[PDB]
């Protein structure tokens, strides 16, 4: 649900 | 700088962004969009060392898919520049970074198609179809469709393949609940509404069918492009910071007239 900011 | 003390140290320098939007819709019986807007907030949770210069970049179109803010207030820490850059030294922990509104190019995650048939004056035949409109790899959660029933309602029969539904007589509505549902799908509910007799003269003012849902994207179209951290004293670069974002889009008022 939190994902990395790419 | 009275919102952040000066001593702060973490080995694990990490932040989290929550983009939280409530999407609002009023739809005509013949699919026209009568009214729609999004209200959003970005909340930041920062566990960063020292006093750092953060720069928040999004897919603002004034600056691919790019989006249109009608207006927004910021948190005092934000340096008001009109290059339209968002600059701040954040408070520690959690705070609201910005609040915003959008009216244009909104993704309406759900389409509701109602169909109603009168059967003499003894019953109503109702079919409702919902369509998820968004990437198939994404699931909506916590979907409720609320179908209002008239006051002269003897009783209610419903079939649905997905979900569970109950007639809730005190609330004068059928309530269909679905745990999960993926993008680019259809589901339907059929219901038969048994009527009591009533003053033929006064007609039924059919209130809208409303929905609630939660979706893991921003209906405004907002995407976070970067969050840049520079602390010029201390010895950690931007690429040392662990960065996270999540999106939680929820229905506000989301009403479709039948």
């Amino acid at each position: 649900q939190y994902k990395s900011i790419l | 700088i009275g919102w952040r003390r000066e001593g702060i140290k973490y080995r694990r320098n990490e932040l989290f962004l929550d983009v939280l939007e409530s999407v609002n819709l009023l739809m005509s019986p013949q699919g026209q969009v009568l009214s729609a807007h999004v209200s959003g907030r970005v909340v930041m949770k920062s566990y960063l060392s020292g006093m750092p210069e953060c720069k928040f970049g999004m897919n603002d179109k004034i600056v691919k898919q790019s989006i249109a803010i009608d207006d927004c207030t910021f948190h005092q820490c934000v340096r008001l520049s009109k290059e339209r850059s968002i600059s701040f030294i954040p408070p520690d922990g959690e705070f609201e970074l910005m609040r915003y509104r959008t009216t244009k190019d909104i993704i309406l995650p759900f389409r509701v198609i109602p169909l109603v048939r009168e059967v003499g004056r003894t019953k109503l035949e109702v079919k409702v179809v919902i369509k998820s409109n968004f990437k198939p790899s994404l699931l909506a959660q916590k979907i409720e469709v609320r179908i209002p029933t008239p006051l002269n309602t003897s009783g209610v029969q419903v079939i649905c393949m997905k979900g569970k539904a109950k007639y809730k007589a005190s609330e004068n509505a059928i309530v269909w609940k679905i745990k999960r549902m993926a993008g680019m799908k259809e589901s339907q509910i059929s219901a038969e509404i048994e009527l009591l007799p009533t003053n033929d003269k006064k007609k039924w003012a059919r209130p809208p069918i409303s929905m609630n849902f939660e979706v893991p994207f921003a209906p405004s179209g907002l995407k976070v492009r970067y969050l840049k951290v520079f602390e010029p004293k201390l010895n950690y670069s931007d690429h040392d910071v662990i960065k996270w974002v999540r999106y939680i889009g929820r229905s506000g008022i989301y009403e479709t007239r039948c």
